[PDB]
Parts: C-alpha cells; structure tokens; sequence
C-alpha cells in the first residue's frame, strides 16, 4: 500500500497546503470534522495513501505544518478546514527568518529542525510501506526556502530509497515581493539540485497569464493561484488512489522523466481550462485536452517551450476514453513539432490513463515536462545574483549569522553547471571541418 | 487430461487473462459465481473440462490460473470485480511498490520475496494437476515486473520443471505507437531469457490490433478491451484442440514440433481470419477459402511486419467450426499456387491442418460477429527480424549516451548485461538472416559417372 | 594541455587453490589483444578485446614476454612522475574483482624483487629529488589518504570519530574536504607505515566469494611542490602539482552475491559511482579524439563531474593538462570467467578501440594450402621453363 507524508514549509507552502487538503478532502468526499459523507466507494479504497484512521471513522490527513511565524499558523487553524489537521502537528516558533536564509537554514530552524524532525519520523515509523514525501514551499522567501531545503537533507540523510517531490514557487522577472530573492532563491537551487529526485517549477507570472488569458478573472487573488496549484498536485499523485487501464506511479514517472541525476527540473500544466461563458462552445475530447497540454501560453514555469527542446514530457489522463486517441494524438504532437524534441531519445512521451476523472468534469489530463527551455530561468536569477554580489548589496545580513561567501560562489557555480547541463543537450547537433 | 496452467505476469498479462477467463467461462457454461448450471439442467457431463477449471465435491469450478502483480490496484479490482468468487483466495499481490518500468528492479531487488510465494502456489497446482501439458505465459515487454519477474519465473521454471512446453504470449514495442521512454531497455534486456527458455513466443502488436480494430471491425476508437477481446479468441482457438472433439486434433507437443525447426528459431506470428462486425457479416460467404486467403494478407496480421519482405519457415492452420477437408486442401493448394507468398526451399510441405467441430462464441457486449467457420493461423517466418532490427536502432539511440542507466544500475545491474543482450540479439538477427537464405545453389558437382 | 589515457589489463599467475585444483587458464594474451573462451561454451567462439597494453604474468618463472614488475613501471609509473616533475597532475587508477591482482599491483611483494608501483614510485620520487637537491631547488611533499562509502567522504589516517566530512569548492583551488589530515613525509617507508594505518580502517565485508571485498572507493593522495630561487632576491614556488592513486573498487552483480539490505545499498552506491566514472573517464578520452581529428572545435562541451563525488574530488587530477592511467587486473581461473569478463569489459572502456576479427586457420590446413600453392608454382616454373 502506497502512501505518501505531506510537508509544508513558509506562508506560500502553508497557503498552497490548505487549498490542497480542502481539494483532496472534496474528492474523496471527507466533512470538515473529519467524517466521510462520499457516494461512491472507490473513494475509501485508497484513503491510507492521504490519511490516517480515528477511532470516530475520522480521517486525519498526513500534514505536517511548520512555520516560524504563528500567524499563519493561526490563520490556517482558523479556516474552513482548520480543524482537520492534528494539533500536535503544528510545530512552531518565534522570531521568523525575516527574508534571511541565513537565518531559516542556520541559526532559526536549526532548533526547530528537531521537533519537526521528530513529527516527521513519528509519522513514518507508522506508515505501511512508504512511497515518499511532498514539501510545498517557496524559494525567494526567508523561513520557507531555508527550513524546506533543511529538511529535505535531513530527510534524504534518514531515508536515501525514498522518493522526494517538491512543490517549488521561484521568483518571477517583473512581480518580485522581495528585495533579496535573488539570494535565496540560489542557495535554495544549490541545495534542492543536490538533494531530490523531482522539483516542480511555478512561478506566480504564469499563473496570473493563465488567470488573465484563459480563464478571464479581472480580479484574480492568491486562492485561484494556489487552486491551479492544487489541480496539478492532485492529478500528479491521481493514479497512486484510483483504478485504470494503464498506471503511474511516482516512481514510474522519475524513471521515465529523468534522464541523468541533475535534470530533474518540470514545467506543469492542467487541462482543460475555460472561462465559464466559453464552456458552452467548446467540445471536450482528447485532441482538445492534447493540443491545450502542449501550448505554450498554458505552462506554469513562464518558460516558453519553443525557446528550446523537451528531453520528455509526461501526460497523466483521467477520465473514460480511448487509447487509440491518445496513442495516435501523442505520436502525432511528436512528429508535427519535429524540431521542438530531442532527437535520441526515440519516443518522448510518457502516456498513462485513470479510469476516475474529478469530481465535476468528464475528462481532465496533468502535463508535465523536462525541457531545455527552464535554463531561462536559471539564468535570470544567476544575473540578479551577480548584480547584487559583486557590490555586496545585501550580503552583511547573511555574513552576520556566520555564513560566508564562498558558500555564496559554491551555489553560483553549481547553478551555472546546471544551465549547462541543460544547453549541452539542446541546439540541433552538426557536423564541423 | 490435457492441462495446462496459466500465468499472467504485469498488468497487461491481468487484463488479457479476465477477457480470457470471460471467454472460458462463457464457453464452457461457467457462470461468474463458480457453479455450473448446465450439469444441474442435463444431468451430468465432461464440460466442465481438467484443461483449465478443477472440480471440487461442491460443484464448483476453480481456474488453473496463477495471477501475479506488484501493483496492488490491478488485481484488487478483480478482487472486488464480477469474477470475484472464482478465483482462489490467494492472489500474490506484492503490498510494496512496482518495478517502476526497471527490469533490475523486476528481477533483482523487489522480484525477491516473491518468487518463492508465487512458484509454491505453481506447484500446488502442478501437483494437483495429473498429465501436466503445459505452462502459458501472458505478460508485456517493455514492464518491470512484466520483463524481470517474468524473466526470473522462468529461469525457476526451467531449473524446476524443464520438459514440460511453455508457451509465450506476449505484447512487443510498437514502431510508432509507445507509453514509456525506456521501453527498448527492457525489452532488449528480455531478450536471453524469452530466447534461451521459452519454448515458443507469440508476439503481437498494438498498432496492428488498432489498425485490425479500425478497419474490419469499424470500431473507430478501440480500447485495451477490444485487443484483449481478440487475442483471448486467439488463445482460444489455439486451446480448443484438447477439449473439444475434431477430425484433425492438434497438441501442443506437435505445434512445437511442427513450428520450431531449430531451437532459437521459435518466434511465430499469429493471425485470425474473420475479424468482421455484424454488419458487414452479411453480403460475405466467409467460405474456407476466403479465410484462409485472409490469414496470409499482409493487412491482418497481428505484428506490424511485411510477410512479402521475408520467406515462410512453417504455417499451421488451426480451423473451427463446419470445415470438411476437402476445401482446406483445395485452400492450400491455392495458396501454394501464388507468387507473392514465398516459401523455403527446404520446407517442401511447409503446412500442418488442424480441424475442429466447436465453433467460436460469442462474448456478450463484444464486437465480433457470429460465425459458423473461422481459422487461426501461426506463421514461423523471416519477416519477424525487421520488427527486431527497428527495436534493435532504439536501444543505440538511448545507449550511446548512457541515458537512463543510473536508475538500471542502481538496483544491481551493470553496463555488461546490457553489453550481452545486444550481442545476443544481434547474434538471433543473424541466424534468422542465415537460416532464411536458400539452399546451396544445387551442388550440381556435374560428376560424370563414377567418380 | 588535454589528457590522454592508458588503459593497460594484466594476468596472474595461479594460487595455492587454484595450483591444488585442476582449472584450466582461459585467458590468452598476444601483442595488444586479450581473448577469452568460455568454459561452458566450447564452441561459443571466443570473445576478444584490445587495449593499450597487455602483460602476461600468467607464469611466474617466463623469460620470453613475460611482464615484469619493472617492465610495467617503466611503462606507465616512471613516465607518470617524469609528468608530475613537470608540474602537471597525473592519476593512476586500480580496478579489479577481489582475486583478480589490484593488491599485488599497487602495493607488491615485501621481498622488493617485484615491487608494486606505488613502492617503485616512491623510491624515484625521493631519488631523483635527493640529486636535484642543489641551492635554488627546494621540494616539499604531503600526503593524505580518504576513504568514499556510499557518497560520503571519511578520513582514513585520522583516529578521530569516523563522521561525514564536507566537500567545498575553493573558487580558484577548486574542489576539496574540510578537516582532512594532511602530513608530511621524509622517505618510502613512512609512506608505507600510514598506508598501512590508513588500510587497517578501511571497511571491508564479506561476500559469497572472500570474506574480505572493498566496499569503498579509496583516494591516497601525493601532493608535491617546487619552489625556485632565480637570480633575484626572491624565492618563487615554480609549480605544484598531484600524484592520485585511487582503489576503484569493483564492480558486482547482485546475483553472485545475493546478500540483502547494507551490502546491496553498497553494491547500488560502487554501481552507480563506477558508471559515472566510466562516463567521465570515456568522455574525456573523446575530447584528445575529436580535437586532435580536426585542429580545433572550442566548445568545451561539458564533462559530467558532478554525478559523483569521486569523479568531482578527482576533477583536477581527471581534467586539464594532466594524465590518466587504468590499470584492471584479471584472474585466470575458468571457474570465475563471467567476471573476468565483466573486467574486460569494463577494461574496454575509455576508448573502445576495434580488435576487429581474431581466428586462426587450422596448421594441417595452412600446410595443405602452402604445399597446394608451392606445388602450383613449381610446376608452372617447369612448364614455363620447358622441364616439365
Ligand atoms: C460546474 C461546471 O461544469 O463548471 C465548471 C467550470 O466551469 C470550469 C471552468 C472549472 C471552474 O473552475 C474555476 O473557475 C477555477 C478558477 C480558478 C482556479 C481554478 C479553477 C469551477 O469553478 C470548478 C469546478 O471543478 C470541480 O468541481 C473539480 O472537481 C475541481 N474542484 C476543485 O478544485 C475544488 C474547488 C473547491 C472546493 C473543492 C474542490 C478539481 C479539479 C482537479 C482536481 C480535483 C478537483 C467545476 C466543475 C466548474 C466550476 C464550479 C465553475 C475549471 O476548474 C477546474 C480547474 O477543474 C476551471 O477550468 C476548469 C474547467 C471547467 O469547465
Ligand atoms: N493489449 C494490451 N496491452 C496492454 C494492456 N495494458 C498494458 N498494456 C501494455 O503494457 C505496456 C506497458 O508495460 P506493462 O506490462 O503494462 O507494465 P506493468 O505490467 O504495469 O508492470 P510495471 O511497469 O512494472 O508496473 C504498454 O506498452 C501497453 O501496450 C492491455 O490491457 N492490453
Ligand atoms: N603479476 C603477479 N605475479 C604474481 N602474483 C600476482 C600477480 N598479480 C597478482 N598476483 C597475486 O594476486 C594476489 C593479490 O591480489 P588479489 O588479492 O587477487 O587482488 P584483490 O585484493 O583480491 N582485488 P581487490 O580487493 O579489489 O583490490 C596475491 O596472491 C598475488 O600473488
Ligand atoms: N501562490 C502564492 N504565492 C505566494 C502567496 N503568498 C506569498 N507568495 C509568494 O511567496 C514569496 C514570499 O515568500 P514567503 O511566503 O514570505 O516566505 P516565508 O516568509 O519564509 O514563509 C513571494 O515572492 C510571493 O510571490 C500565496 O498566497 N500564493
Ligand atoms: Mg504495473
């Protein structure tokens, strides 16, 4: 039996970790109190992979919330779906990193690394056979990205044959909320590079494009962000709960989309998306679903595929269909868009289908996609670096909490090998003289 | 007693083996439950035939099957599916991970632990069987359990049992058409084990049954259902030898007598002449000539082969239903007439008859139409290479770079194994190259006389 | 400069069990091929490969091509430090089964008559120094000995709590361990005494084939420095260069030992860290190809250093204007071939140069066809000639 402990770390991971619970409680049809009140049956057949049993037939998800900062603490206990979680879990403290890896990563989380530590191992020592973890999180903040990377070293350390999914929010090249993201998001790079087996890449600029272009909301807020957030997170783990005709586990997908170690990088994407009064002109089948996973306006990493070449892609159906239709529309994306795929690698495209679409739609479909295209990004934040490092801009903050600066040129380097390590495999090959 | 056991490895081997358990039972008048009405209405009777159902004192009817998964979702759905009550409580299911598309994983780190489990229940059953004919073996390349585990099991077979025939049916890479990216590892990895221990492999491929799908059966949008559905009729028609009464009777002995000229050479393609929809069943006379004309068309052959490219080793037709000898010698001969189908040299008779009086059913929901003859036919032939050379150019495009092997290596195997497979299978292209070559051009010495 | 790689596979002779036990050698050798039969295939045609040497130390008391100790330093050994004199990096890495010959290779016998390349290396690098020695030319040498098991780096000289050090990047030195001891050393012999200190804590298991395997690559690092006093008033270090001698430990199957948990952890870890060395090794042999082939190409492509510890601690003694040496050891015993097979082919590595077709016409034939042909052309001769 499969199941998987769920981490949240920072006011992003904490935000985007509530709306996924309550999405996830809504399809498998559990109350606020804990109760189930579903239909079918199949909801309770995998429960374990998300939950653990009361003695009341409650289920209590396996969340583990950590957070410097109390206030979002008090604000996710205050909610719609505050109560469901264990009380004992809420492990907390004072003083936030204040935007400061230093302090998240060496000085602050170093104490509360042990109870959160100590939760962790008294939720896995329980487990049946245990698949692997989640951490939702994000990389320009302070406490966020330090205690996640933490954990994830402390983990991998205590349990190297597990899988590790992270749920990344990076900075952006126009919205930016902090000053010094440039920073943190590199030491968290240089850490998460070293230490997971599957990141995925979101960042707020293309959320807003698909809030804005697609589905039409003049005045969209940070609970449709998490919401799209949420859709992916839950069509990524969809096959581990449900029947189908062909299965995905999360270790069949690291197989698949990884290639070598370092490039374990993935642009997401939902499917189907529409703006309420276009629901009606549209059909849905699975050549729409295909040709709305592979446009390049829906991806959530605001890296634009055509900008580079996929090494592979996976697409996680759900729903009653054909296989023929994807099988045909599949090899048919690969042959049109000839130059947009790496050409050794005989087919690219991992395919598998779950009988179960969500609750309120017919069909639905998860993209995912490791892509030359992500080294963009990279090298965005690599030049902020260097622009805010060599005048030593923000860095007596850092220095202050006994860190250095060549563990700063260490992430710098390592970063600027891995945007190789990406181009290596990209322009068309050739010949020379 | 004509028995054999059934092993389904891999979730394509589980979902072939419920539309074939769907098929024997409704053949044989087995409801779902396990008891069978038809003796209770007549009185009594051999139909509840030793070949693939055991009898208790109750009246009910177990399978020989041996159902075998990693995954726990594909078998617990037949736990909790129709057919629930006839199987055996015992299902093997590993509560742990899958092989995760890893052939090392299948067969070194997690095919462990279970091996043991799933070859006792094979011999509870071997040992309750009397007159054991044979294993059948349904599983897909290009899986983790359904390449290692599979690969393993048989290498245990062997070790344990080593005489008795099994029988390979398995789903091969399509050219075109995949759902994995490492496929070819797996399926080249496979290859000294179907090679070495299998005693004959028949292989099929989706693309082929989509395009048999699209075309004769009008069935524009096929599903996994639909193939299973058809490569169950043709598990059928091969077993329906030894239940049932015929004028011509084939075991499965003479099939591997008959189809096998050298040892590495046992890798024939199968067919199934009148795939029709009920539809176009009428304005058709579906006479024995006209199936088997059918079965040699290029178009219907289950593999996505050319026949015409390569020459026939050996063919055997299996008919079912009103067939009289006399139209099936008067098809053969007409087949033997014809220039496109070439035939070796030192093959003469290059034919083995097989008839039946049972005619094929009918699957409740299905798509096939009744029909009072049908054919299926194996076909030993060169052709089978090309679809090996193109898998063959797939594993130099994922080797040369090394992509993919850290996870291969980390479970326990090294760049050897993969170094031997492809020497392996490169060494099985060229003996079907040499072996399809014609005899020495007439040793005509022109010895005059004596010496 | 680039770096170029020797890739030298060498034969033992038998042992006390296998002199006692009736096996047959396998292993044929001759010029710059290595075939090899199967026992259990007596007609499966033999396989063979080619590299840049191979020494037959198959018999011991051989006088006609016969592989010497001496004869393979003066090959590979003394040619390495000439390189390192020069200033430059220069590694040498040991691969082998256990049973195989890595120990004898790089360590030898202690009567000094066949000495192993790091004893061989030590007294010429302290000779040629001791006569070098004038008034302008001081020299200073280090050494430090580590260990990596399952990606972690530990210190093997040090008695201290065996933990986990941490690997750093020096912007400019590039990378490095912290806290690793380093000390120095004044002859051979106190080089021989911390090897041994340092052997005695390596972590050893034992398999289905000895009760003592390597589980962890090992990395016994020489450091030596120059320092030049010209016709100036100041004393300038000229350059500093590494002799590495590493332990690669070797490669397994998990069939020929099925043992669970731990060993197979350390069986996965050598797997892995062996095929990303294998990669990097091959790789950079492809840049001397491709480069010298055309002239000039730039790109510097990117060698995978990161994938691995080793091959990221080794990356300046790897790359750069350095040199490589392999040395693999093979064991003769039929009864191990399968291994000795893998060996090869991982001895085929860092080049895969074409040993093309091997195959010997049978010797009555060969005389039957001379005999055919000289018949033929003396009696042409007579016919010609009108004798005949
Ligand atoms: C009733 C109906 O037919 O209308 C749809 C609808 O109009 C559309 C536009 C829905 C609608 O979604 C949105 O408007 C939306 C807004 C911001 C961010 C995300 C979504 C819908 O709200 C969302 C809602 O979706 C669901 O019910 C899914 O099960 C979804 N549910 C939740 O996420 C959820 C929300 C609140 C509480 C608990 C769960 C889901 C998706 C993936 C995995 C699990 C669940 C549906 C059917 C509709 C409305 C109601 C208008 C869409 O919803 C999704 C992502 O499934 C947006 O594009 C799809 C396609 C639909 O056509
Ligand atoms: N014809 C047919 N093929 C199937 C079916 N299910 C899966 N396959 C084939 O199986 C291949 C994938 O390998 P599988 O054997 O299914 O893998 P598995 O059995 O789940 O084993 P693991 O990969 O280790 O989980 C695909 O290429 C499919 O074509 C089926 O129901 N019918
Ligand atoms: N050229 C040689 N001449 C004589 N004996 C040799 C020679 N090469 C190796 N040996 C023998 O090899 C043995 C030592 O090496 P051996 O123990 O086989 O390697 P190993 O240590 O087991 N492999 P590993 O543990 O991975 O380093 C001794 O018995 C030596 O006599
Ligand atoms: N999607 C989403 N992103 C958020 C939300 N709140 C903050 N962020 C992002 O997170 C970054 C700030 O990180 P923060 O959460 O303060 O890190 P922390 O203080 O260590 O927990 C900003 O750049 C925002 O883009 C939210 O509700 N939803
Ligand atoms: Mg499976």
């Amino acid at each position: 039996m499969r199941e998987i402990v769920h981490i949240q770390a920072g006011q992003c991971g904490n935000q985007i970790g509530a709306k996924f619970w309550e999405v996830i409680s809504d399809e498998h049809g559990i109350d606020p109190t804990g109760s189930y009140h579903g239909d079918s049956d199949l909801q309770l057949e995998r429960i374990n992979v998300y939950y653990n049993e009361a003695t009341g037939n409650k289920y209590v998800p396996r969340a583990i919330l950590v957070d410097l900062e109390p206030g979002t603490m008090d604000s996710v206990r205050s909610g719609p779906f505050g109560q469901i979680f264990r009380p004992d879990n809420f492990v907390f403290g004072q003083s936030g990193a204040g935007n400061n890896w230093a302090k998240g990563h060496y000085t602050e989380g170093a104490e509360l690394v042990d109870s959160v530590l100590d939760v962790v191992r008294k939720e896995s020592e329980s487990c049946d056979c245990l698949q692997g973890f989640q951490l939702t999180h994000s990389l320009g903040g302070g406490t966020g990205s330090g205690m996640g990377t933490l954990l994830i070293s402390k983990i991998r350390e205590e349990y190297p044959d597990r899988i590790m999914n992270t749920f990344s929010v990076m900075p952006s090249p126009k919205v930016s909320d902090t000053v010094v993201e440039p920073y943190n998001a590199t030491l968290s790079v240089h850490q998460l590079v070293e230490n997971t087996d599957e990141t995925y890449c979101i960042d707020n600029e293309a959320l807003y494009d698909i809030c804005f272009r697609t589905l039409k909301l003049t005045t969209p807020t940070y609970g449709d962000l998490n919401h799209l957030v949420s859709a992916t997170m839950s069509g990524v783990t969809t096959c581990l709960r449900f029947p189908g005709q062909l299965n995905a586990d999360l270790r069949k997908l690291a197989v698949n989309m990884v290639p070598f170690p370092r490039l374990h990088f993935f642009m997401p994407g939902f499917a189907p998306l529409t703006s309420r009064g276009s629901q009606q002109y549209r059909a849905l089948t699975v050549p729409e679903l295909t040709q709305q996973m592979f446009d390049s306006k829906n991806m959530m990493a605001a890296c634009d595929p055509r900008h580079g070449r996929y090494l592979t892609v996976a697409a996680i159906f759900r729903g009653r269909m054909s296989m023929k239709e994807v099988d045909e529309q599949m090899l048919n994306v690969q042959n049109k868009n000839s130059s947009y795929f790496v050409e050794w690698i005989p087919n690219n495209v991992k395919t598998a289908v779950c009988d179960i679409p969500p609750r309120g739609l017919k069909m639905s479909a998860t993209f995912i996609g490791n892509s030359t295209a992500i080294q963009e990004l990279f090298k965005r934040i690599s030049e902020q670096f260097t622009a805010m490092f060599r005048r030593k801009a923000f860095l007596h903050w850092y220095t202050g909490e006994g860190m250095d600066e060549m563990e700063f040129t260490e992430a710098e380097s390592n970063m600027n090998d891995l945007v190789s390590e990406y181009q290596q495999y990209q322009d068309a090959t050739a010949d020379e003289q | 007693m004509r028995e054999c056991i059934s092993i389904h490895v891999g979730q394509a081997g589980v979902q072939i083996g419920n539309a074939c358990w769907e098929l024997y039972c409704l053949e044989h008048g087995i409801q779902p439950d396990g008891q069978m009405p038809s003796d209770k209405t007549i009185g009594g009777g051999d139909d509840s035939f030793n070949t693939f159902f055991s009898e208790t004192g109750a009246g009910k009817h177990v399978p020989r099957a041996v159902f075998v998964d990693l995954e726990p979702t594909v078998i617990d759905e037949v736990r909790t599916g129709t057919y629930r009550q006839l199987f055996h409580p015992e299902q093997l299911i590993t509560g742990k991970e899958d092989a995760a598309n890893n052939y090392a994983r299948g067969h070194y780190t997690i095919g462990k632990e279970i091996i043991d489990l799933v070859l006792d229940r094979i011999r509870k059953l071997a040992d309750q069987c009397t007159g054991l004919q044979g294993f059948l073996v349904f599983h897909s390349f290009g899986g983790g359990t359904g390449s290692g585990f599979t690969s393993l099991l048989m290498e245990r077979l062997s070790v344990d049992y080593g005489k008795k025939s099994k029988l390979e049916f398995s789903i091969y890479p399509a050219p075109q058409v995949s759902t994995a990216v490492v496929e070819p590892y797996n399926s080249i990895l496979t290859t000294h084990t179907t090679l070495e221990h299998s005693d004959c492999a028949f292989m099929v491929d989706n693309e082929a049954i989509y395009d048999i799908c699209r075309r004769n059966l009008d069935i524009e949008r096929p599903t996994y259902t639909n193939l299973n559905r058809l490569i169950s009729q043709i598990v059928s028609s091969i077993t329906a030898s030894l239940r049932f009464d015929g004028a011509l009777n084939v075991d499965l002995t003479e099939f591997q007598t008959n189809l096998v000229p050298y040892p590495r050479i046992h890798f024939p393609l199968a067919t199934y002449a009148p795939v029709i929809s009920a539809e176009k069943a009428y304005h058709e006379q579906l006479s024995v000539a006209e199936i088997t004309n059918a079965c040699f068309e290029p178009a219907n052959q289950m593999v996505k082969c050319d026949p015409r490219h390569g020459k026939y080793m050996a063919c055997c037709l299996l008919y079912r239903g009103d067939v009289v000898p006399k139209d099936v010698n008067a098809a053969i001969a007409t087949i033997k007439t014809k220039r496109s189908i070439q035939f070796v040299d030192w093959c003469p008779t290059g034919f083995k008859v097989g008839i039946n009086y049972q005619p094929p059913t009918v699957v409740p929901g299905g798509d096939l139409a009744k029909v009072q003859r049908a054919v299926c036919m194996l076909s030993n032939t060169t052709a089978i290479a090309e679809a090996w050379a193109r898998l063959d150019h797939k594993f130099d495009l994922m080797y040369a770079k090394r992509a993919f092997v850290h996870w291969y290596v980390g479970e326990g195997m090294e760049e050897g194994e993969f170094s031997e497979a492809r020497e392996d299978m490169a060494a099985l292209e060229k003996d079907y190259e040499e072996v399809g070559v014609d005899s020495v051009e007439g040793e005509g010495e022109e010895e005059g006389e004596e010496y | 400069a680039g770096a170029s790689v020797k890739v030298a596979v060498r034969v033992r002779p038998f042992n006390s069990r296998e002199m006692s036990r009736d096996s047959k050698c396998i292993i044929q050798m001759s010029g710059s091929t290595t075939t090899i039969v199967n026992p259990k295939q007596p007609k499966e045609t033999p396989k063979s490969f080619s590299f840049d040497y191979s020494y037959w130390s198959h018999t011991s008391p051989e006088d006609i091509n016969y592989a010497s100790q001496k004869q393979v330093y003066r090959d590979i050994g003394e040619e390495m430090l000439q390189h390192a004199f020069e200033g430059y990096n220069v590694c040498i890495f040991a691969y082998g089964q256990t049973g195989a010959g890595k120990s004898y290779t790089m360590m030898g016998k202690q009567e000094k008559d066949q000495q192993g390349i790091i004893p061989q290396l030590c007294e010429d690098l302290f000779s040629r120094i001791n006569d070098t020695t004038n008034d302008n030319m001081s020299y200073s040498v280090e050494v430090s000995y580590m260990e990596i098991y399952c990606e972690r780096v530990r210190d093997l000289l040090n008695p201290k709590n065996k933990g986990n050090l941490r690997v750093r990047e020096h912007p400019l030195l590039g990378p490095y361990v912290e806290d690793l001891s380093k000390l120095a050393v004044t002859s051979y012999n106190d080089i021989q005494d911390l090897m041994d200190s340092g052997n005695k804590a390596r972590t050893v298991a034992a398999t289905n084939m000895n009760e003592t395997s390597s589980r962890s690559h090992a990395v016994f690092n020489i450091i030596f420095t120059q320092k030049r006093h010209d016709a100036e008033t100041n004393i300038t270090t000229e350059k500093v260069s590494k002799i590495s001698l590493v332990d690669l430990a070797g490669s397994e199957r998990a069939d020929s030992t099925g043992a669970k948990g731990t060993r197979l952890k350390e069986g996965a870890n050598i797997n892995k860290s062996l095929t990303t060395l294998g990669k990097v090794i091959s790789a950079l042999a492809e840049m001397d190809s491709g480069p010298n082939k055309n002239k000039k190409k730039k790109k510097t492509d990117f060698i995978p250093y990161r994938d691995s510890v080793l091959t990221w601690l080794l990356r300046e003694n790897l790359g750069g204007n350095s040199r490589t040496a392999m040395v693999a050891a093979l064991s003769p015993a039929d009864i191990n071939y399968d291994e000795t097979l893998s060996t090869l082919r991982y001895a085929d590595r860092a080049k895969q140069i074409r040993c093309n077709a091997v195959i010997n016409e049978d010797l009555n034939n060969k005389l039957i066809r001379e005999l055919k042909d000289e018949v033929t052309r003396l009696r042409d001769l007579l016919y010609a000639q009108g004798l005949g």
